[PDB]
């Protein structure tokens, strides 16, 4: 166990030649939007959703 | 010949009415506003102000003010720094009675009609943009944000995540906080008397009582460095230095000439300073070393300013700190102390020769002070300092807690633990 | 010796009807670029050159 | 001379969650030299990246023992075989300085959103040794991260 990865936390940027970019982790889950009033900005020539990268059918 | 004549009002306002002979007149009102006076929530609402002088008044439109003074030859300017603001108006004798019909409209009764405010915003990127290209306006506002924590720290430009959405509410109460009768100043500088207060019934009727004022500025030490594009790096050195008016701000005033502080003979190699001659030992690169001071109201500022080479930026820096030291453990004559007397003296009076640095002088020490002092007062403050009060000052600067600012390629640069 | 212009070094900047603006009081002076190499930049969005705004007549 | 438009499109992108950019001020502002750079390209360095500096950089750093192939569904003769052609470049490696000491540095940015995020760290344990499992303990008893959703 000696990587960055198995202790959740700083990010690690991806990249390719078929598929969207991702920025590394996100957090080690999601706690933050459980309470309310997270309302994810918006209006900045956004990227989009649900990340269709890859499916079964 | 009648040198000048103050009066004060029973609400407290001050008006200064000098005579003269000559067929000009200027005319002048001084606010204790400010960009120091601004909170969290309302950052740059004093640097869209002095650009909206020329909008629409109760009493007059902005095309007949635009082309009313034209016609006759006048001209309206705006100056602010951190703490003050000032009105100023000019033009021939006999035309001075409706220019000032137009300048104490503008000050006491403006209106901020939807539609042309929401005109001006995109003012605020190209006079900003202008000002930037001169090196030292950036590395000069990273300066004072590195020193303090709340209220001297902010700047004299509007932040710019922050430039489309100045409202014409948070103008409307800016101006009915801070504009006040116990807080302003009228100078008229070749005038009659009779005449000056003639103008002020109409001037203090209406929102006379003091406003805010809070926010005691206390000091804080971090240091910022910022790393971009220049052939040059530029840097500075302060520590908390002694306030206006009092008797130890004389001894850093003193002080200051004895280092350096400007050129006088053109073209010339300078002979006269103890920090240039001790960098040009070793050092054989284009370079430029200052002497900095400042001097507000409840606290000042002190240090060193270099402009140098990239590869060669930590020995200018190493170099002009141990000058400064060898004078606080002892080291100083009779004849430099001397003539850093003559520099002063001569300088001061040559700045209050012309006709626009008379006004300044004389309307910036009737609102922190309430008087007037003739220069013949005033060269008995410089003369008698003891030496071994500069011996004394330079040894709390060694003594302090230091701010550092740099804006180059920081490669060589050292932090501020050195 | 009031009016911290008098004391060298911190700005103020000024705005008008007919004149260009203006920025500030002396931190640099001559015998900076008397020594040579200023290449002084030009021509981003211009500023003036001498910024010509008195006559004699 | 092409791919310099790419740049500042992924930085767009990357920079829309509030964490990435709380995340590049904190190891500025907690060292001097070695992980002080960011992840990305300063904005005045855009369009100037030249193709010596690539170059340069490959030759240097992309050296044979410094790097390990590995295979997951194929059998141990064809991998050695096909990286037996890929010795032939460099031998020893090539430079591998900066040892990143530390500092204390306050870095504040202030904007328009409606929630701040904060940070306070302190140096501790290097990967490799015996006391980073007690930090890693000390994290799990701490409270990182959640188990039941919604809960």
């Amino acid at each position: 166990m000696l990587s960055v990865a198995s202790r959740s936390g700083p990010f690690a940027p991806v990249l390719s030649a078929t598929s969207r970019g991702v920025a590394g982790a996100l957090r080690p889950l999601v706690q933050a939007a459980l309470p309310a009033t997270s309302e994810s900005p918006v209006l900045d020539a956004k990227r989009s959703f649900l990340c269709r990268e890859s499916l079964s059918g | 010949p009648q040198d000048l004549e103050f009066t004060r009002l029973p609400n407290g306002l001050v008006i200064a009415s000098l005579e003269n002979y000559a067929p000009a007149s200027r005319i002048g009102l001084f606010i204790k506003a400010g960009s120091r006076y601004e909170d969290s929530n309302n950052l740059g609402t004093s640097h869209l102000l002095r650009l909206a002088s020329s909008l629409t008044t109760k009493g007059a439109s902005s095309f007949k003010i635009t082309r009313g003074i034209e016609a006759v030859g006048g001209k309206l300017s705006v100056t602010s720094t951190r703490e003050s603001m000032a009105y100023t108006v000019e033009c021939l004798r006999d035309d001075i009675e409706i220019l000032m019909e137009f300048l104490l409209n503008v000050t006491a009764a403006p209106e901020f009609r939807r539609w042309e405010v929401a005109a001006l915003q995109s003012q605020l990127r190209i006079d900003k943009a202008v000002a930037f290209q001169n090196p030292q306006a950036q590395v000069l506002e990273n300066l004072h944000a590195a020193a303090y924590r709340n209220a001297l720290a902010n700047s004299l430009y509007c932040p710019d995540y922050r430039i489309g959405k100045v409202t014409p509410d948070q103008l409307h109460y800016y101006v009915q906080n801070h504009f006040t009768s116990a807080r302003m100043a009228l100078i008229g500088l070749g005038v009659s008397h009779p005449v000056l207060k003639q103008v002020a019934e109409r001037f203090l009727n209406m929102r006379g009582g003091l406003g805010l004022s809070g926010a005691k500025a206390k000091y804080r030490g971090g240091e910022i460095r910022d790393q971009n594009g220049d052939s040059l790096v530029h840097a500075a050195l302060v520590a908390e230095s002694a306030a206006t008016g009092s008797a130890e701000a004389n001894a850093f005033s003193v002080l200051q000439h004895v280092l350096g502080a400007g050129p006088h003979v053109k073209r010339g190699s300078n002979a006269t300073s103890s920090l240039y001659q001790a960098v040009a030992k070793g050092v054989h690169q284009p370079f430029d070393v200052s002497a900095f001071n400042a001097s507000y109201s409840d606290s000042g500022l002190f240090g060193i300013y270099t402009i140098s080479q990239a590869a060669s930026a930590g020995d200018v820096i190493k170099s002009a700190y141990d000058q400064v030291k060898a004078i606080a453990q002892g080291n100083l004559s009779n004849t430099d102390v001397q003539a850093a007397k003559n520099k002063l003296k001569a300088g001061y009076l040559m700045s209050v020769e012309s006709s626009e640095g008379f006004l300044d002088e004389v309307g910036s020490q009737a609102l922190v002070a309430g008087s007037y002092m003739q220069p013949s007062t005033v060269l008995q403050q410089i003369d008698s300092v003891a030496d071994a009060d500069v011996i004394n000052a330079a040894k709390k600067f060694v003594s302090g807690r230091k701010s550092m600012a740099a804006s180059g390629n920081l490669g060589h640069t050292p932090f501020v633990d050195e």
